[PDB]
């Protein structure tokens, strides 16, 4: 019948108590009952849900498979998948990993005996990858957040006690918007096999009559605590996500409301996730667009310990990401062979995490746009059309034209700033770009000479700022950006200090990146009847 | 009796503890008999306050045990606070029932009983407020108020409040005879890091657990900015990178070496990872200085031997005498000679308890009133610690002078001017070390008469010490170090350049074409 | 010379807040709390016109 | 009714292919109606069982925005009345901001859960909702600019960033704006996911004027 799998590899036993005023209260050992088990049932064929008076010292049990593993011999690594079907069956051997828990009743004193084995409810689930959450690029930061947030839930306990140590209760995701730091957390609400999440939005705490507020951020822990008093550590885990912190949790001590109220809800929370009592088994999850607002006190280790940034994706993650989203269209055979996603990839330079889906979402919309033609010809609708709908590349090509980057809006002026075409009637021009081409190589190669900084001068109407834009432009570094006087205009003095620090500031992202100025000159005011300009502006410069 | 304070975990702390025992508990050792022949009460209202992270409520939390009865009772600030009229007023003058029944009945055999307020903070907002909500956060604080000042006789009564910040609270809770000690809890110092690490690693310590190697004074040692709540963080991750090399979290499944398990060790290497991800909020970073002086000193001349003999000197000068409390010191040279390495030199080399410098970066950016606050920040904190070395960069840029006007803020200048002759508070000794490089104007303005001495820097300009700068950065080999120098001799002997332009004239003609024809050129259009 | 720094005054708004009567007391009061011994009574009723019926 | 095995087109359609652009009398503005009924209406004319196939959700959102006098209102009225969907939820400019500590953000909240409740029953065939907000550019304000010493900025930018695309789904409703300048509104409403599609309607042409002429005579 079973052809191979003939020998029961794991057998998990839902040991429940005969008869239950019977309860023996005394140590149950796992390795003694596994003993038993073997030595008087030997060489049987059992099923699941197969069950069995098992009498030890006259305590009886009534037995029951729960589970059952079927292996063939040669098998090292029990690869097989434990089969819950009861067609699946096997011979008991000597070497039958028996693994007991309690009953349905509960009623049994089992224990880990040097059991070097997955703990009975370990969350993380044995066999689980990154590559099946469905979230394309930052694959190193899952690295970070599992290793220092779950890593230490799944190690058996008793020697995480030898450890003397407490598991870590905070996780923090903050960056620009878009960039998908909401489906980490709905994933790993969903993925985990943990008790269902408590989901509060924002400013969904406060309420009307005084005193009630606070009641309320309290109510959430309630089954936590209720729940740790009973079983202790072998709780399973319990997860509560805030969405959107910054809404309530301002610093205190400002006027904010003239009322009283963030105070309060800030005190309450801060109380409540260390406080007196130990909890040790809860977890919490926020996410922001403004790391700078949250009161201070939170960020003390003990309450939001790691803290991750999510930024912009690079070239391959932006390859992952449309290899995500246009996944279900390839395999069910709707996408034209012509489209070549590498080069969907090289055309978004700035494009973030969240217009990717625009993008597919444009394209799909000229296919069947073409089909239904909505208004003048209508009633084409018919079998024949929609049965052979492809997307096409130039649908593509046309959907670029109306989802338009974010970030990516500074490098439009420099590509426009070579409108008027460029020409070499000198030999001069070439020599010059060469010049900068291999600068640009040096500073790329280098390590060490960190900053480098060149000037262009020559008469007016020479055509400076384009030769600036062609030398930019080629380099094709991540990261380039334009401080030009048009920019800067109506603006009043002290925004417009505010604005290059943000600029030099910001600048400091990626580990490569342009910067071009545009006729200093004009930034400080130069106007010779005084002559008169800007001291401040000028020392800023100076500095930076 | 069964009891000593060396038996619980707050390291550091000890004075503190000595203190709070003395003004708090000391009195009511004795029989009672004695005080009132003594005719001074008891204290009644206690304050523990410091900066996040101290530890504060593991006092709050351990004291119980030492202090014999039962237990003290717990509260939340904002748990007082309820719907009902009235009840909240209720809620606190319920606290007292107990005490005050069985004082009453007793007389002085009381036992004493303590309460504390966690979170003080909460609620206890300063009583003459405005904002004219309801009124409830008025009556409350007025209800301790009444409990708590005429209290008819209760004297078996310690409060105790925790808070962050001492600032919200009423003035009229901070009076005698209400929160009478105020007690400052502050970062711990070497030592008591060290203490705390030993209650932290205690367990861990017993069970074989951690490798031999490790050298627990060193980690003490680099740990320069901790609370102790970093400190368990940072042991939490150390015995994470270890636990983390047999479970191969996300590649394939939960891959656990069963035999590995007993072999689990921690080790030196894991700590420093640990101390790469943890980061304090101690802000001060001082690791400025070493950052200043990451291109090196590799002493090519006797020149700047004796200029460290020099600042020796002084180091030692300010250390010993104590009529010498104030000593002020320029030094000027030519531009790009590389001046503010070598004061970070001796700086560094000092090993004061105390440094820090000011440089025009991290002023950038304020108005004027800001840096003109900051400055002043900045030197009025400087003036605590006995000894202390501070440093002043660039004065020219500070004080924004361009030579067209010229124009530049003399407001700033004139805070600096009266700064630098600031005898500081009894006992305390300072050394401040300024660098220019526009010694005439410095001349011209007439501030000259504010420094006790003057220090000249020279650039370099014989061809040996290029020989020794470019044998130490390992330009070329053997051959090409002596052939370019050989050359040089005849292209240009007279020579002036500097420092900075010198190595970065290296590095580029070491990429480029290492060969005379670019290194030589260069420092030739730049001489 | 001068400039700006510092002004407003004629400017502010306010939430407002409400607590609630105190007889309200827990939910139990009248029609809530007897409810409990007239419980007692119309099992009383059911059981003697149970008699009834029989 | 139920689906046969040819694909023919929804039982409850939105937009009745017996349909055109003459219906509603606005002259001039033409190509906006291409594009605006091509991006947004499309997907929900043909059968779900390709849509589903074509996995993609439908865009849930619509920004209007031009000079004063030009038209907008008139074509939110006109969309809001000639479809088959429940009768639009309007509200009018600062009618959210309410008294107590916690009214103004409940306010937000009461606005979304019939849609809700409706489509936990159901499902894909839901009716569509609208809900309209005339004039955004009151109360939607960027977050930390102004010094709001009076904190509801703040509170209802981020409960209906919260709500209109959050930690749960909800794929029936489609909200649609109006207003003057849109160079004030918050940055985190403009992106992919919510308010997709922005249109500006401007001054008419003259062949627009002649169209114009036509239909008010
Ligand atoms: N790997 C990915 N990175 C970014 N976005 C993704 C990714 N995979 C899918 N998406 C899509 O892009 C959207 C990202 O937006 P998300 O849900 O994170 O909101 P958000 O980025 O948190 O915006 P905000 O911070 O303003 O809430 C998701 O709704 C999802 O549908
Ligand atoms: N070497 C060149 N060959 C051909 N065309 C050029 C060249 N350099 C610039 N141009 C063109 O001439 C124009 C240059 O004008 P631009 O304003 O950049 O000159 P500029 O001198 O920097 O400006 P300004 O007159 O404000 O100083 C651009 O339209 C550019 O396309
Ligand atoms: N013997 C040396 N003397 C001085 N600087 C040296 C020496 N050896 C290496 N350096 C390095 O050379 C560099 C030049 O010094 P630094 O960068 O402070 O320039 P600087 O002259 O102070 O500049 P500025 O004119 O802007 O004040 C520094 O990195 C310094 O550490
Ligand atoms: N393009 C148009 N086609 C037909 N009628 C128009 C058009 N533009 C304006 N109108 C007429 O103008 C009247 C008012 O238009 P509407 O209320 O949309 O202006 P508005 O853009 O809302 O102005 P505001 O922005 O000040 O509210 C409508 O009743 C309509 O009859
Ligand atoms: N000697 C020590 N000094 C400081 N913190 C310690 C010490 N020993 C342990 N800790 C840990 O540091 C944390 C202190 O938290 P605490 O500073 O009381 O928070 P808060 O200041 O908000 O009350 C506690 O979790 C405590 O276990």
């Amino acid at each position: 019948y079973s052809g191979k799998q003939s020998y029961l590899g794991s057998i998990d036993i839902d040991i429940s108590f005969r008869a239950r005023g019977k309860a023996v209260s005394t140590v149950f050992d796992q390795d003694e009952l596994a003993k038993q088990f073997v030595r008087c049932y030997e060489s049987q064929i059992f099923s699941p849900t197969q069950y069995l008076i098992m009498e030890f010292q006259g305590h009886f049990f009534d037995l029951k498979i729960r589970n059952v593993q079927a292996i063939d011999l040669g098998d090292i690594e029990p690869t097989s998948a434990v089969a819950t079907g009861i067609e699946t069956k096997g011979i008991l051997t000597k070497q039958t990993q028996i693994n007991f828990f309690k009953g349905r009743d509960g009623l049994v004193n089992l224990k880990s005996s040097n059991s070097l084995r997955p703990r009975s409810n370990a969350v993380i689930r044995p066999d689980f990858k990154f590559e099946d959450l469905g979230v394309g690029g930052l694959d190193k930061e899952f690295t970070k957040i599992f290793r220092r947030a779950f890593a230490s839930r799944i190690f058996p306990p008793s020697v995480i006690e030898k450890l003397g140590i407490s598991h870590v209760k905070g996780l923090l995701l903050y960056g620009p918007p878009g960039t998908g730091k909401t489906l980490i957390a709905r994933k790993i609400g969903t993925m985990l096999n943990a008790k269902e999440p408590k989901i509060v939005n924002g400013p969904e705490i406060l309420s009307k009559y005084v005193g009630s507020s606070e009641e309320n951020i309290r109510n959430l822990f309630k089954d936590a605590e209720a729940e740790y008093r009973a079983k202790g550590e072998e709780s399973s885990l319990h997860i509560i996500i805030f969405d959107e912190l910054d809404s309530v949790f301002k610093q205190r001590g400002s006027r904010g409301d003239g009322t009283g109220v963030g105070d309060n809800v800030v005190n309450q929370l801060l109380a409540k996730m260390d406080g007196v009592d130990q909890l040790n088994n809860i977890l919490v999850i926020g996410m922001t667009n403004r790391k700078d607002l949250i009161d201070s006190a939170l960020l003390r280790p003990g309450r939001f310990e790691v803290q991750v940034e999510i930024h912009l994706p690079d070239e391959k993650g932006r390859l992952q990401i449309f290899d995500i989203q246009t996944k279900k269209m390839r395999e069910n055979n709707m996408m034209s062979d012509d489209v070549n996603l590498a080069e969907l990839a090289a055309l978004t330079k700035n494009f973030s995490g969240a217009e990717i889906e625009g993008l597919v979402k444009s394209a799909s919309s000229f296919a069947i746009n073409k089909t239904v033609n909505i208004g003048k010809g209508a009633t084409k609708l018919n079998t024949k059309d929609i049965a052979k709908l492809k997307v096409t590349r130039e649908d593509f090509l046309n959907a670029l034209n109306d989802v338009t980057p974010a970030f990516g809006i500074s490098e439009e002026d420099l590509k426009t700033c070579v409108e008027g075409g460029m020409m070499l009637y000198s030999e001069r021009v070439n020599s010059i770009l060469k010049n900068g081409a291999r600068y640009v190589r040096q500073v790329r190669e280098s390590d060490k000479s960190r900053l480098v900084s060149l000037l262009i001068h020559g008469p007016a109407g020479s055509g400076k700022t384009a030769l600036a834009a062609e030398i930019a432009l080629k380099s094709g570094f991540p990261f380039i950006r334009l401080i030009s006087p048009n920019e800067l205009s109506g603006m009043s003095e002290s925004a417009k200090i505010a604005y290059i620090d943000n600029t030099f500031r910001d600048a400091y992202k990626s580990p490569l990146n342009i910067l071009v100025i545009d006729s200093l000159e004009t930034l400080v005011d130069w106007v010779p009847i005084g002559p008169r300009f800007s001291n401040n502006i000028l020392q800023m410069l100076k500095v930076a | 009796p069964d009891f000593k304070f060396e038996d619980l975990g707050v390291g550091g702390l000890d004075k503190e503890f000595t203190k709070i025992f003395r003004r708090a508990f000391a009195s009511r050792i004795f029989p009672p008999s004695v005080i009132e022949k003594l005719g001074i009460s008891h204290v009644k209202g206690l304050l523990l306050y410091g900066p996040p992270g101290t530890g504060k409520t593991l006092i709050a939390r351990k004291i119980g045990t030492m202090l014999n009865a039962k237990e003290p009772k717990i509260v939340n600030g904002p748990e007082i606070l309820s719907k009902y009229v009235g009840s909240s007023e209720e809620n606190i003058r319920n606290l007292f029932k107990d005490a005050e029944a069985e004082y009453r009945a007793k007389g002085e055999e009381s036992s004493l009983h303590i309460i504390i307020f966690d979170e003080l903070d909460s609620v206890f907002k300063q009583r003459g407020s405005r904002g004219d909500g309801t009124g409830v956060g008025d009556n409350v604080v007025n209800q301790l108020l009444a409990k708590m000042d005429g209290v008819d006789q209760l004297n078996n009564i310690l409060v105790i409040g925790m808070t962050n910040r001492k600032d919200l609270i009423d003035s009229a809770l901070l009076r005698p005879g209400r929160f009478e000690v105020q007690v400052e809890i502050h970062l711990p110092d070497e030592k008591g890091r060290l203490q705390i690490f030993d209650i932290q690693t205690k367990k861990m310590r017993e069970n074989n657990m951690m490798s031999d190697d490790v050298n627990l004074a060193e980690l003490a040692a680099l740990t320069k900015n901790f609370s102790g709540a970093e400190i368990e963080g940072l042991v939490k991750s150390a015995s994470s990178f270890a636990i983390n090399k047999t479970v191969n979290i996300g590649k394939g499944a939960t891959k656990l070496n069963t035999k590995d398990i007993a072999k689990l060790k921690v080790t030196r290497e894991d700590f420093l990872n640990a101390l790469n991800d943890v980061t304090p909020a101690f802000g001060i970073s001082e690791e400025d200085l070493k950052t200043c002086v990451e291109g090196g000193m590799m002493l090519y001349s006797e020149r700047v031997n004796s200029i460290l003999k020099n600042g020796a000197r002084y180091v030692r000068q300010v250390r010993e005498s104590d009529k010498s409390r104030l000593v002020s010191l320029l030094i000027h040279g030519p531009a790009g000679s590389g001046k503010t390495a070598l004061a970070a030199e001796i700086a560094l080399k000092s090993g004061f308890p105390f440094i820090r410098l000011i440089s025009p970066n991290e002023l950038s950016g304020m108005s004027e009133s800001a840096k003109i606050a900051y400055i002043d920040n900045t030197f009025r904190d400087a003036y605590k610690s006995p000894l202390n070395i501070l440093v002043i960069d660039s004065l020219e840029t500070l004080v924004d002078w361009v030579p067209i006007g010229p124009r530049f803020s003399n407001n700033i200048l004139q805070m600096l001017k009266v700064a630098l002759k600031r005898k500081p508070p009894q006992d305390r000794r300072l050394l401040i070390m300024t660098t220019t490089s526009a010694y005439s104007v410095l001349q011209q303005m007439d501030i000259l008469s504010c420094f006790d001495n003057e220090i000249a820097v020279p650039n370099m300009t014989n061809l040996d010490e290029l020989n020794n700068v470019m044998i130490e950065s390992n330009f070329l080999d053997d051959a090409g170090r002596v052939k370019v120098i050989n050359e040089l001799s005849r292209s240009c002997p007279n020579f002036n350049v500097g420092i900075k332009k010198t190595l970065t004239n290296i590095e580029t003609a070491r990429h480029d074409e290492d060969p005379v024809n670019e290194l030589v050129e260069l420092m030739t259009q730049s001489a | 010379e001068v400039e700006a720094a510092i002004s407003d005054v004629g400017g502010q708004q306010i939430f407002s807040q409400a607590l609630l009567n105190a007889n309200r007391r827990g939910e139990a009061k009248t029609a809530l709390a007897e409810v409990q011994a007239r419980h007692q009574e119309l099992l009383k009723l059911e059981k003697s016109m149970a008699e009834l019926t029989q």
